[PDB]
This record gives C-alpha cells, structure tokens and sequence, in this order.
C-alpha cells in the first residue's frame, strides 16, 4: 500500500537483528570469555552441585550458618517463585512473623544478645540471597563455635576472607557469602 | 549514613554527567538526520536494501507509522505468547499462556510498560525472553526516541512540513545506540556474574540435602537493554533483584546510569541542537532538583524505617523488611525512586513493603507524569507538555503573546496539550475507581487498612504511567486485572503519543522568532524554579486526595 | 468606578442570569451551576427525610454556592454596567436636528430640512454658529472654532480648516462659530462611535485567541479536579462510610478555578472600557492584545512637528542685510500675511524679535489675502513696494515689475536650499529682505515619549522622507533611534513586510490617505481622528484625542489584561493547596480518624471547615472583581524582573492569603456560634 | 455496584463528555 513493505521490512530487520542474533553474540562472546560466571556461577566438587555462589540455600541447623529469612511462596530459599515479601510495614501479620522468627533466634542463640540485627528477622527483597553483612555473620559467632568446636578468632578470620567488599564502600555494603563460607567450614571440619 | 546517601547522590549525578554529555553530541547528530562518523555507507547499502525511502513525511503518516509498527508488534508478542509451545527453545516444555495474560503482557512490553503479572522463569520459555520479549524492549525505547526526534525536529525546524523519516529514523537510532551500548552492559553483566547460557534448568541438591532447582537463560542479554532505555521488565518475578540479574553493587551502579543515560543525553542534545546549551541545562537543573529532593526524603524515611522492629528487639530500626542485603538501604532506596522517576519499573527492594513516607513518593513521581528524566523518549517529550504550559502562564504574567524558543504557542496546540496533560490523571483516576467498584480488583489485596489503596492506586499508576514497577503483592494474574492494565497502558501510551505528534505537526509549520529584547529567558533560576513550581502543584493537586487516603493515611496511624 | 450606587440595582437584577441557555458559555461555572443544583435537590430531598442527617450543612452549603454563582454573575454584569455608562457617556445624542442640506455645493445657497438619520455619500451640509455635525464627514471650504468635548474629552476649540493636514469632521459635536460646510463621507450607522456603541450594547465580545487558550487551560484544571473529587468517593466508600455527595461538591467548587473563572469575562470588558476610557475606539481584543506586544512603531513628522506647516524661525539669515534690518523686514512681514498660516509666521517672527514701533493702527496695513495666479501679497499701501512669495512667485514678480534680477537672491535659495527649511522669500520694494529661515521645531514631550517608548522596548521608526540630513536631525531632537528617508508608498510597504518576515511585529499611526495601504497592511493599526476618513475605515483602532504616541498608553493597558488574567489563574490555582489543608482532614475526619492531625489552621470541625472553605471562595470572588476592573499595575520593567514581582506578589498570595481567609472565617463562625 | 451510585457515574460521564466537548470547542 502506503508504506506496508518499509515497515514489514524494518520490522523483519529490527527483530533479526535485536532478538535472535544479539542474545547470540552476547551467548557466544560470554561462554568464549566469562564461562563461569555465564553458565550460573556454580560451584562444584566431582561432578555434582551444591549451589552457585549468589543464590543461597536455606540453612536449618545450629552447625551452620544462617543467613535472612525467606518469603519464598511454596519453599523457603526456592528459586522457582522468587518474589520476597509483600507485607506492609504496618501490617499485624508481619508483626507476628517478626516476633515469632525473634523469638526462635532468641532461642536459638543463647550467648551474643537480645538486640538481633534486623537483616536476620526481616525476609530479603528477591525471596533468595546468598549473603549478610559482616557484624550480622558475627552475631551468630559463638553458635557455630558452640556447635563445630572452632575458635572464635579463627572464624571471625575464615569470614573476614570469605568477605565481599564494594569498590567505594557507600555504593553498596560489605558483606560476606553464606553457602560458599559454609562450604569452606565443611572443607576446613574435613 | 546521611553522608553517605550525600555521596551517594553527588557521584552518581556526575558519573551520569559524564557519561550523558558526550552522548548529547552524537545524539543531536541523530536527531539533525547527519550520519554517524564511518556508517555512511553501512547505511546507504542498508536503506536501499530495506526499502526506506529518503523523502521526509509529515506529522501524521510519522505517528502512522509508529502506530502500525507498535500494532505489529502487539499482534507479533501476542501471537507468539498464546503459543511458545509450537516454537522450540523450551527446555522445561512451558505450556501455552492465556489468553488475558498473554494480551496484558503483549501490550505491557509493546507500550514501554513491562509490567510483569506473573512468575518469568516458572511461565515463560527461552525463545519469548530471547527474541519476543527483548525485540519489544528494543522497540519501545525506539519508538520513544523516535517521537522525541519527531518534537525536536519540530522545534528546530523554521518552516519545514516535515518532521523526517520514521523508518531511517528508528533504524539509525536502534542499530547505532541501542544495539551496541546494550553489549558493552550485557558483557559487564557477565563479566560481573549475571548468566546467559540457553542451559536447560538445572537441578542443585545443596548441602543440607532440600533439593532445589535453579532457574537459566538468556539473562544478562535481556538485563542489557532492560537497564538501556527505561525498559525495566526483568527475566525473573523478582526483577533487578535477583542475585542472576544483578549480581553486586557495581552492576546496581551500571543499572542506575543505565536507567538515567538516555533522558539526561537527550536533555543534553536537546541543548546541543538548538546552539544554546542553557536551554538543555534548564530542563537538567529542573528535573534534577526535583530528583535530588526526592531521594533526601525517601532516604529519610527509610533509615527511620520501621519503628516495631525497635520494641521487637532488634539492633537497629532500618526497614530492611524487604530490601536485599548488598545493596544497602540508601541504595536500594535510590533505586526505588529513580525506578519510579524515569518509568523504569525494575525494583530491587519490594516496593509494597515500604514505609509509607518512602513509598508515597514512587507514587508520586508517577502519578506527576514522567518527567523527572521519565521515560526512555518520554523523558523529554512528557516535561514539554509542562514546559508549554509553564511558558504560558509565563508569558501571561508578561502580557505577551507565549513562545517557547521562538515558536509561538497558540489554541491549536493548547489543546493538544491540554488533552495529553489530563489523559494520564483521567486513567489513573478512573482505573482506581473501576478496581474498587467491583469484587475483582478489591479482592485482589495482600495487606488490608490503606496501604491495599496504595497498593491498588500504585498498580494503576504504574499501568497508565509506562512504568511496570509494581507494589507486588497485588494478585494481578485476575482477567479482570489483565484487561483493565492493558487498557489503562494501551491509552496511557498512544493518548499521549498521539496529541505530542499533533503538537509537533503544528509546531514545525510556525515560523520561529528569531530574537527580541523582551522575551523571557527560559533558562535561569526564575523559568527552572517556575517550571518546577508548575510540575509539583499539577500533579500533586490531581493526587493529595488520592493519595491522602492510602500512604498519607497510614502514616499518620 | 467600582461602586456608583447608581446603576448597582440595575446590574444586580441583570445577574439573573442563572438559567441554562445563559451559562453554558462559560463551564468551568456551568460545572458550579450544575453542583449547586444538585446540592440544591440533595438538600431538598435531605429535609423532607429521603435520607438522615441535620440537612442545615447540606442547605448552607447549597445556599453558598448559590451565592458564588451569583456574585460571578454580579461581576461580569458589573462590568457590562460599566461598558454600558462608558458607551451613554460616549453616546451624546447622534439624532438631534435636522441637517442643512443644500442641493447644490456652494456657500450660501439653497437650504434644507431634511432628517439626520438618511444622509448619504457625498452630502453637502451648511453649518451655522451654535449647531452640530449630524454625520461624519469632511470639510470643503471655510473653517472655524470647533470643540469636541461632548465626544473626545477635549475642550479646546479644534479649527476645521478647509484640505490641508487637517479636514474632516466627526458628526455629535458641538460648533461654536459660523462657516463651516461639510462633505459627508459616510452613511450614519457606519462610524466607529455607532460600531463601538453597537458592540458593546450587542455585547457579543468574541473571544481572543490568548482568552480561548487560558479558558482550555481552566477546562483541562476542571476536568482533572472533577474527576479527583468524583473518583473520592469509592476511595472513602473502602475504608469505612464513605464521603458524603455534599462535601464532595463543595470540595469540587473550591477546588475548581472559580475566582478567575468568574472574572474571564471581566477582564476584557474593562479591556474594552479601559480601551473607550483612553480616548480610543478599539473594535477586537485580538486587536487590542496584538497592539499589546507591539516591537516595532511608525510615524510620520506631518503629525509630530507642530503637525506640519508651522514651522518656526530662525534669526532669517541674510546676505549684506544687517539684523536691525532683518528685524524691520519681519515687522513688515508682520504688518502683513493675512492667511491663516501666514499670521502664524508672523507671531513666530514676532516672539523670535519683538518689535513694537509701529502696529496695524499706526500703519493702516490692507488686509487682502494672496493671489491664486502668482501667490502673491496685495499690499502695496507702506513705503516699500511689498510682495510675499516662493522663489518662483518673485522671479515672475521681478519680470513683472523690476525687469532684472540679481544673482545675491539666485544664490540665497541656493543657501537656503541646501540648509533646510522652506525656500520662502519676503521682499519689500526693489530690493529682497532675504529668504525666511522656516525650520522646524519638535512641539510637545515627544523627547521624553520617545524616551520612554525606549525604556518599555519598543522600537520607534520615523518615516516622512524629506531628506536624510532633516531627518538625522529630526531624529536627533525628537528621539527616534531610527528613521526612513526618501520614502515612497511601495518603499513603506516593502519595509513594513520586511519587519513582519523578519519575526517582529509592526504598528503605523498614519492620518493620511496614501499611506493608509500600509496602515491597513500592518497587523496592528491606530487611526487619527485627525486623519483621513478612508485610512480610518482602513484602521484598526482609532485614537480621538489626536495624539499620535496613545499607542503607550494602548500597550500599557493591553498588557495589563494579559498580566491580570494570567495572574488571577495563578492565584486561584495556588489556592488550592490551602483548600486541600482546610478540607481534607476534615472532609475524612469521619472515617479516617488519624486524618485529623493534617488541619495545621486548627480549625473547629468538619462542618464548620467547608463552610469556611466556600465562604472564602466567594470572598475572595467579590474582594477580586476590583482587581477584575482595574488591572494590575503595570511597571517599565524587564521580563525576568516583571515575572519575578508577579511571582512575588501573586503566587505568594496564593498559599498565604488562603490560610489568612479560612481561618479569619473559621474564627467569625465560631464566634457567632453558627457552627 | 448497586442503585443510587450508577446515576452520580452517569453523571459524572456526562459532565465529563460536556467538559470534553468544551475544551475542543473555541466557543
Ligand atoms: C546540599 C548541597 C547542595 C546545595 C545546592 C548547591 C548547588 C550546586 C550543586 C552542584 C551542581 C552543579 C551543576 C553545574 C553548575 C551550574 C552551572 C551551569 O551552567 O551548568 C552547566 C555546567 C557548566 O556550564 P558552563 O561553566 O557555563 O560551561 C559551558 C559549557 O557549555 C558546559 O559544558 P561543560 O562545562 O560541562 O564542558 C566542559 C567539561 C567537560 O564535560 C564533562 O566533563 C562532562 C560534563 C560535566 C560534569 C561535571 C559536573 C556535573 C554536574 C552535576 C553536579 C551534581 C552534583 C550533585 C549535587 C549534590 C547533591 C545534593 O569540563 C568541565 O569543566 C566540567 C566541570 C563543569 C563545571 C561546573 C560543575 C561544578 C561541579 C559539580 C559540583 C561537585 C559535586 C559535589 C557536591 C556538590 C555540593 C555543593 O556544565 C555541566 O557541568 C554539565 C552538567 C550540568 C547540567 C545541569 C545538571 C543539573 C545538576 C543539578 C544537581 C542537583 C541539584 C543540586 C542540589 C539541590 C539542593 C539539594
Ligand atoms: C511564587 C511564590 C514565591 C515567590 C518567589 C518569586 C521568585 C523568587 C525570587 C527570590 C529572590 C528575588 C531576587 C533575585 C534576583 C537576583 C538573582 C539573580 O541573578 O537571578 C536569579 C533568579 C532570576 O533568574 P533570571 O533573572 O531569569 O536570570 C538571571 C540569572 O542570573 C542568569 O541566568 P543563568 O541561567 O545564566 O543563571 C546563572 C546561574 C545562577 O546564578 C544565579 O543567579 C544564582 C546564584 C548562584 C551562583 C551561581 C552558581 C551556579 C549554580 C546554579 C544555581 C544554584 C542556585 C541554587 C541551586 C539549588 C536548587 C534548590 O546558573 C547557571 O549557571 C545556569 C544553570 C541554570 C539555572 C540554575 C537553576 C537553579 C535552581 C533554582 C531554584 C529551583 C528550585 C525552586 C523550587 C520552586 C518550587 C516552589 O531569581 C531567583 O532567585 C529565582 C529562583 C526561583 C525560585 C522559585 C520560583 C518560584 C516559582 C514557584 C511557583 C510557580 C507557579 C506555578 C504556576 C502555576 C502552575 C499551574
Ligand atoms: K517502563
Ligand atoms: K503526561
Ligand atoms: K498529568
Ligand atoms: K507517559
Ligand atoms: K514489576
Ligand atoms: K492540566
Ligand atoms: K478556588
């Protein structure tokens, strides 16, 4: 008609060559250059896996390390509905979450204090994270030495290595990893 | 913490300063139809293979012809998401989407929307993420730069009838912009952590024995130019926030200069293409204060933050309910509002789990139109429908006949401005009162007292506002909710389009003035603190009621 | 002024307006007018018991909305009232007598008493001492003391000289003197004192496009708030009992731009009287606005320096003739030139050097005017044989009588001519007295009109084309920065579009015929009264005071609409943050209770803060129609200094003054205890 | 939803369709 085969054409041109052949120079150039970090950053012994160094992995246990809660739908730390939590501040119900998951780390720590941090009791922003700040990983310090017979000073400087610091520090926070300083505790027992 | 939120602001606003000036020179060069330096003939051997005409058109077969392209593109998406299971690329065999999902995500992608009512990696195949879903996230931001284009031409043009060639135009724009910015960030992304590897889904059993399933994909390609332009529809259901996403505060960085490039170069081009750079930094300095007073007051109330967590015994008082762990506070904080300033809609922290003083103004900067570097082309064009209006009353106070560089403004385009004004706060007004009319809408809430009005009234906004971000704890995965979202985006685009390239159309045939000694400088303090005035007292007096009885509400419990 | 108590009773019953077919016009008031019907039914149906409550709220509210719909209508008819007086003043009585006609153009001929409603083109008319001019028209022959008070304002009594710069006549004005005829030019019912009477008794006032725009502007504010305050009532209706219908119309007019809204029309109906006030009969706003931002003006010197051919004298240079001589020949020359402009140069030859040896008494001069064949003086009853004429007149005059003349006068002219002036020779007997310095010299304030045309950014254009040497002085003591020798129709009117195609805009003040193309050329056009009657149908607007720089004072109030508007939208627009302040924590006291902390004025309670809410929106309506009726005070300033005071002045009072308002109100209703 | 409020949404409608028809019109 008017000006029908200009925009089949462009339209044809346009999606050939943003989707089709941009994911594929960018797939090709990320398993040529960055396989690691291109094929999901796993990490593994053998053959098998145990996780990839940012997911993180619900840890229940007084051996290992915590890290936040989850508000993950069907499964806690379920990477299939990542989504956090949509509570409101105001809400009663997230209220009691709150003072129930305070109370069971109350419980659960007997030894450091009653002031939890707060990243610990309130559920992450994805429903799935792999790390806690550094004074948050200290809190739980004497748990894990009480449960895997280690010295303290020897853990605060196995989590100052397995730390993750920004390039500035006000552009983001430090903090240090969860299922691969685990991994690293499992490997340091045996 | 406030100097550091102080830096934080400082070093971005520069990193973007620097970044967005030299792309000014070089986006003028696109918009005065110059060819880049070493593509002549790239072009001339692409153009006449395509069939794009050199001849210039008008207004309306310009805005026919963006129209028919985004149509194109509804019915392509569309058609491609009720199937997925015909096309290959599906490692996890994902059944076919719905019809009323499929239209609500169709339009959400093609109208700059992208917003996400449903779960990405447990609903949509590789091939849509890949190809459907990231040709629309390229288009979009073209057609948006193509209006934009379109208005500029009209402004710096004397008395031409025509604004140029659409096709050339976004071709140009697309191939020589979004193309090869998007891999410089996709190949930071997985340089830094963010995966793309087409592997199907892969089992992990960790090391407590609770297998999970982790989710693959091309999704660093898709994060590119989600970040490029002001896309913001991520692969996941936790978009921008998931650690296969962004991975560290690095990629949060390339994220928000990503989010804030395209506006602030073409505000700076728009400087650099009239020969009077002052006009460009006007527009920068007005947007920018506004931003800059935005993100104090988030920040601020985000670090008072939740005051039970204090008296349920806990260090400190910060409302971490909801944010994610690297990224602090202040900055996922910044994020929220530069995300729901410029009609991103790529959310790291949940923005339905704020504090009602921090989650009051994403609804604002929203519901003002966006402005505040809004939007991917929008950015300019939506600030332009205030700027005539400021020069108005302007040049009322004078008592002179209103111009803006030059041109003069009269009834013919009043209206078209008028009309494009109110046709976002007649969406978002008239959407919220549908959604509490009926039984759908009002039963779709998560948290009860005003924060599920807030979360109604923000889902609603972001619908008509081409933002996407979303208060997610609203089920909109309802036909109801799907069909009302894409009405509200399918107006709140091409209602707002429409009467710009109307106003351009009758703009470019004007003869500009050339000089006088009398007219209104339109670029120092007076016409930046006027045009600022005139876009926080239209656009917070639509709103106050609106917004007096969610957020408002809740905060003064 | 704003309140005769004359007229008041009048315009009061003409506000009932208040029926449909008249309101629709306007609609961001019909959208009023319809919410105070409806609260009107509502409060109707609330006291007859459809629905519980005390309906004194609902029936106050009503009552006060009423009462703004009513005090917008008493403004505009207030305004229309003034028109109306300003038009009966300008009014006179235009069928007084019958006219003179004669069948035949002649003086002293064949009368008639025809009526002074049917006269056409080209109608000779007598007038006598003590009459009137039926019809606009122009003078043929004779002329003398004409006064214009009962039209103008101007009591000095205007000669009616027959041609020259000078010569048509307006009908309803007063003759003092005898001799006087007239030519009509134009029908009764064609003049621009019946269209300007005519259009502001038909009262049409067909919109300027700046009036159309801002009403958009108001139409788009009205739309959104209509659709806040209308989508208000599900929000509520979810959390507890939701708002009541009531205070959400009485929000919604509060809300609505009903200050400016009311004062639209006023503003330009007081443009329209100001514009009758100034001496000038404008017939658009268009016209009047466009002529508000005139860059560019133009005259002539024929309307400027004594209005041409009265020009004065300067110490009569001569060649072997000393000044005591000079100063006999004047005294000569004063004991004759019996034309009218010939008696002129005789009192400026007099007041230049007095002289009082001998005077008409003494020295029985004849008083005979000139000759038409040789333009030459009559008088030869003193010792020297006496003739005043051009240089052509005394040449003839020489081989007329003398026989030879000299080269001494041949070169004189030459002098004179290449200096200026005019080349007018008075001689006495055989020898030349020398030729007569008639330069000119600038009458008036027209320096410091210029100056301060100048200081408001106008560019003043002076184009009459004698000579560029008069002209750089005529420029250098007038005040011009500019000027145009050598001009020619064509050369005006290539100039003129050269100024409108090079993105400025234009205005001419002409009087003449010739240049009247160009006049009507231009989009803005100022019409003498003195001028030509063909170039004043050609005009746009006419100025009857006869002043060529009224075009100020025609700037200085077109502008002064535009910036009251401008600046009465902006007040009522900023009013409405206040509005929220006073209303919403008390409109959702009822169902939001934690609400109630965001009335910072501390007012008293719910039913009392709409109340003053909309008591203060008519207040501020019947406070502001003075502000409607004199404009706002327009300063010689730049535009970011002018922008910045009407910031400071009127932005500010929005935000501030409401607060004042409503809790001045507040604080009145709790005293009385109404509430 | 029920009765009473489906007069005040046509209303509303039409005040609004009035508003409309007066902001394209230059009357
Ligand atoms: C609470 C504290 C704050 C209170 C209020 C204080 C307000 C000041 C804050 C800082 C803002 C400075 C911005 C520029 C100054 C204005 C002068 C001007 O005409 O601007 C054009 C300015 C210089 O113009 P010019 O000298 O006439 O030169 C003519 C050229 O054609 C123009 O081209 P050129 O000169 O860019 O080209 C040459 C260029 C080569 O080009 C480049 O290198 C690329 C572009 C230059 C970018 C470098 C500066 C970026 C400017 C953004 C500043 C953001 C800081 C954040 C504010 C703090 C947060 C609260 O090389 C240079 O020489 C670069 C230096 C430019 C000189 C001026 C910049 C001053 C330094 C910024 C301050 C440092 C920040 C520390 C914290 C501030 C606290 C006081 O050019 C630019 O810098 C371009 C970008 C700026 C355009 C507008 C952007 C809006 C910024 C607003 C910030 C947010 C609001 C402030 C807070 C509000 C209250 C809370
Ligand atoms: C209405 C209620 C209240 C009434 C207030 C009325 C107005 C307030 C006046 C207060 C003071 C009066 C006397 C001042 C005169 C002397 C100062 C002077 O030189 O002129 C400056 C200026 C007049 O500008 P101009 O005569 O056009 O141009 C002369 C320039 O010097 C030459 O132009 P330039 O571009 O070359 O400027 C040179 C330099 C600037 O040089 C200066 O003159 C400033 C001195 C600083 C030194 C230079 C350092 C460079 C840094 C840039 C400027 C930093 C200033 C602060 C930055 C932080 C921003 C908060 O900047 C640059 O290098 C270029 C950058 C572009 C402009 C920078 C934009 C700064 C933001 C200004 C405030 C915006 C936020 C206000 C919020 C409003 C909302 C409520 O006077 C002011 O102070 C005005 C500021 C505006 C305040 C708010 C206006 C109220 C409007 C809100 C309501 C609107 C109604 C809505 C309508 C209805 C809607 C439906
Ligand atoms: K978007
Ligand atoms: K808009
Ligand atoms: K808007
Ligand atoms: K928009
Ligand atoms: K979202
Ligand atoms: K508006
Ligand atoms: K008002």
């Amino acid at each position: 008609m008017s000006g029908l085969r200009p925009a089949l054409s462009t339209f044809i041109f346009l999606l050939l060559i943003t989707g089709g052949v941009y994911p594929l120079l960018t797939t090709v150039l990320g398993q040529w250059w960055f396989p690691w970090q291109a094929n999901g950053s796993l990490i593994r012994e053998g053959d098998t896996v145990r996780g990839s160094a940012l997911i993180g992995q619900n840890f229940t246990g007084n051996g290992y390390f915590h890290g936040r809660p989850s508000a993950t739908a069907e499964m806690p730390y379920n990477p299939q509905a990542s989504g956090g939590s949509n509570l409101a501040v105001s809400n009663p119900e997230l209220d009691k979450l709150i003072a129930a998951r305070v109370a069971a780390l109350r419980a659960a720590n007997p030894d450091a204090s009653a002031s939890v941090p707060v990243e610990l009791v309130t559920a992450s922003a994805s429903g799935l994270d792999n790390n806690i700040t550094p004074q948050a990983a200290a809190w739980q310090i004497p748990r894990v030495a009480k449960a895997r017979n280690l010295s303290v000073e020897q853990l605060t400087q196995l989590i100052a290595k397995y730390s993750q610091q920004p390039l500035v520090k006000y552009i983001g926070q430090p903090v240090v990893n969860i299922v691969e300083l685990n991994l690293a505790l499992d490997k340091l027992d045996e | 913490m406030a100097a550091q939120g102080f830096l934080l602001i400082a070093t971005f606003l520069l990193v973007l300063m620097v970044l967005a000036r030299p792309l000014g020179s070089g986006l003028a060069r696109l918009i005065n139809d110059i060819p880049l330096p070493g593509t002549t003939g790239v072009e001339r051997v692409l153009f006449r293979a395509l069939g794009v005409s050199d001849r210039e058109m008008n207004w309306k077969q310009y805005l026919c012809a963006i129209l028919g392209l985004n149509m194109l593109g509804l019915a392509v998406l569309f058609f491609m998401l009720l199937g997925q299971h015909y096309l290959p690329l599906n490692p996890q065999q994902l059944p076919g989407l719905s019809w009323d999902l499929a239209l609500n995500t169709a339009v959400s992608f093609v109208t700059n929307t992208n917003w996400q009512s449903y779960s990405g990696e447990t609903t949509l195949s590789y091939f849509s993420q890949m190809a459907g879903l990231t040709v629309q996230n390229f288009l979009s931001a073209a057609s948006g730069i193509a209006v934009i284009f379109a208005l500029i031409r009209a402004f710096t043009r004397q008395s031409m009838s025509t604004l140029g060639n659409a096709w050339v135009d976004l071709l140009r724009i697309t191939l020589w912009v979004l193309v090869p910015v998007a891999l410089l960030i996709a190949l930071f992304f997985i340089q830094q952590g963010a995966l793309q590897n087409f592997l199907p889904y892969q089992a992990v059993n960790t090391v407590e024995g609770a297998q999970q399933l982790l989710p693959m994909g091309p999704v660093a390609s898709q994060e590119a130019i989600k970040m490029l332009g002001t896309n913001g529809g991520g692969f996941f259901n936790a978009n921008s926030s998931h650690p296969f996403e962004n991975p560290t505060a690095l990629t949060n960085f390339v994220q928000m200069l990503a989010i804030f490039l395209i506006p602030t170069a073409l505000c700076f081009a728009f400087g650099e293409v009239m020969g009077d750079r002052r006009q460009g930094r006007m527009l920068l300095w007005a947007m920018s204060v506004i931003f800059v007073i935005c993100v104090g007051v988030v920040m601020w109330a985000e670090v008072q933050g939740n005051p039970h967590l204090l008296a349920l015994g806990t260090d400190s008082s910060i409302n971490m309910e909801g944010k994610e762990s690297r990224f602090g506070v202040l900055v996922s904080s910044l994020f929220a509002v530069v995300t729901t300033a410029a009609s991103c809609g790529a959310v790291i922290a949940m923005h339905d789990s704020f504090t009602a003083l921090g989650g009051m103004v994403p609804m604002w900067l929203m519901q003002i139109g966006e402005v505040v570097f809004g939007g991917v082309g929008s950015g300019l064009y939506g600030m332009m429908l205030f700027v005539l209006l400021a020069v108005f009353i302007a040049g009322l106070m004078i008592g002179r006949t209103p111009e803006y560089l030059g041109k003069k403004i009269d009834v013919r385009e009043m209206k078209l401005t008028a009309l494009a004004i109110l046709v976002t706060p007649t969406l978002v007004l008239m959407g919220a009162a549908l959604a509490m009319m009926t039984d759908a809408g009002r039963s779709a809430m998560l948290n009860p007292g005003p924060h599920g009005f807030s979360e109604v009234l923000y889902a609603v906004s972001s619908a008509a506002n081409n933002n996407g971000s979303a208060f997610a704890g609203l089920s909109a995965n309802s036909p109801f909710w799907n069909c009302l979202l894409a009405f509200c985006m399918f107006v709140g685009r091409f209602g707002v389009i429409i009467p710009v390239m109307a106003i351009a159309g009758s703009l470019v045939s004007k003869k500009s003035q050339a000089a006088s000694s009398g007219t209104l400088p339109t670029h120092g303090p007076l016409f930046v603190g006027l045009l600022i005035g005139t876009v926080l007292l239209v656009g917070a007096l639509t709103f106050i009621p609106a917004l007096a009885l969610g957020p408002v509400a809740e905060y003064l419990s | 002024l704003f309140e005769p108590t004359l007229v008041v009773q009048a315009l009061k019953e003409a506000v009932k307006k208040l029926n449909p077919q008249a309101q629709w016009r306007n609609p961001v008031m019909f959208i009023v007018w319809i919410g105070s019907l409806l609260t009107t039914c509502i409060s109707i149906a609330m006291a007859s018991g459809a629905m519980p409550g005390n309906a004194l709220f609902s029936a106050a509210i009503s009552g006060w909305l009423w009462i703004t719909v009513l005090f917008a209508n008493f403004a505009e008819a207030l305004a229309e009232g003034r028109s109306k007086a300003q038009a009966n003043s300008l009014k006179g009585v235009k069928k007084t007598a019958f006219a003179r006609k004669l069948r035949e153009p002649k003086y002293g001929a064949a009368a008639d008493k025809v009526p002074a409603d049917q006269l056409r083109k080209g109608d000779i008319v007598l007038v006598e001492a003590g009459d009137i001019i039926p019809c606009d028209g122009e003078v043929i022959e004779g002329g003398a003391s004409v006064d214009e008070s009962a039209i103008t304002g101007e009591s000095a009594p205007v000669i009616r000289e027959s041609g020259g710069d000078f010569a048509s006549v307006t009908g309803g004005t007063r003759i003092l003197s005898d001799w006087l005829v007239i030519e009509c030019s134009v029908n009764p019912g064609e003049t621009f004192l019946d269209r300007m009477i005519a259009m502001v008794e038909g009262a049409q006032r067909r919109k300027t496009p700046n009036e159309i725009a801002l009403t958009i502007l108001l139409i788009a504010l009205t739309i959104v708030f209509l659709l806040a305050t209308a989508t208000l009532w599900p929000f509520s209706a979810w959390g507890g009992n939701a708002v009541s219908v009531t205070v959400l119309v009485a929000l919604l007019v509060c809300l609505i731009p009903t200050t400016i809204g009311g004062l639209l029309s006023a503003i330009g109906v007081a443009g329209m009287s100001r514009m009758l006030g100034a001496n000038v009969i404008a017939t658009s706003g268009r016209a009047v606005e466009a002529a508000g931002d005139v860059d560019v003006l133009l005259l002539n010197k024929t309307g400027t320096i004594t209005l041409g051919n009265r020009q004065a004298s300067e110490f009569i240079p001569a060649q072997g003739v000393d000044e005591k001589t000079l100063a006999d020949a004047a005294q000569l020359a004063s004991l004759a030139d019996e034309t009218p402009e010939g008696r002129s140069i005789v009192i400026l030859a007099k007041q230049r050097f007095n002289l009082r040896e001998r005077d008409v008494q003494s020295l029985h001069a004849t008083f005979v005017p000139f000759t038409a064949q040789s333009r030459m003086s009559g008088i030869n009853i003193d010792n020297r044989m006496i003739r005043k004429g051009s240089v052509d007149a005394i040449r003839r005059h020489v081989e007329a009588n003398g026989g030879h003349f000299p080269t001494d006068v041949d070169q004189k002219v030459d002098q004179v001519a290449r200096q200026g002036a005019t080349p007018l020779v008075v001689v006495e007997g055989s020898r030349v007295l020398g030729v007569i310095a008639l330069k000119d010299i600038v009458k008036g304030g027209i320096k410091e009109r210029f100056a301060q045309l100048r200081k408001m950014g106008i560019k003043t254009v002076m184009i009459t084309g004698d000579n560029r040497l008069t002209a750089a002085a005529i420029a250098a003591e007038a005040g011009v920065d500019d000027f145009l020798a050598e001009a020619t129709p064509e050369a005006k009117l290539a100039l003129i579009r050269q100024y409108q195609a090079e993105g400025r805009l234009v205005a001419m003040t002409g009087d003449g015929t010739n240049d009247a193309p160009a006049l009507a050329q231009a989009d803005v056009a100022v019409a003498m009264n003195s001028g030509t009657q063909a170039a004043k149908e050609a005009g746009n607007m006419v100025d009857l005071d006869s002043n060529p720089t009224k075009l100020i004072e025609v700037v200085h109030i077109g502008k002064q609409m535009l910036m009251t508007r401008g600046s009465l939208t902006t007040f009522s627009i900023a009013n409405d943050v206040a509005k929220y302040f006073a209303i919403i924590p008390a409109a959702f006291a009822a169902t939001y209770p934690q609400l109630n902390a965001l009335n910072i004025m501390c007012l008293h309670s719910p039913d009392s803060a709409i109340l003053s809410a909309v008591i203060f929106n008519a207040l501020i309506i019947v406070f502001l129609i003075p502000l409607a009726l004199k404009g706002v005070s327009y300063k010689p300033l730049t535009a970011s200094a002018m922008l910045r005071r009407n910031l400071w002045i009127y932005g500010l009072g929005g935000l501030l003054v409401p607060f004042i308002g409503i809790k001045v109100i507040d604080l009145l209703l709790t005293v009385c205890g109404l509430v | 939803m029920s009765a009473g409020v489906i007069t005040g949404v046509l209303l509303v409608f039409l005040l609004l369709g009035y508003l409309v028809y007066a902001l394209i019109n230059a009357e």
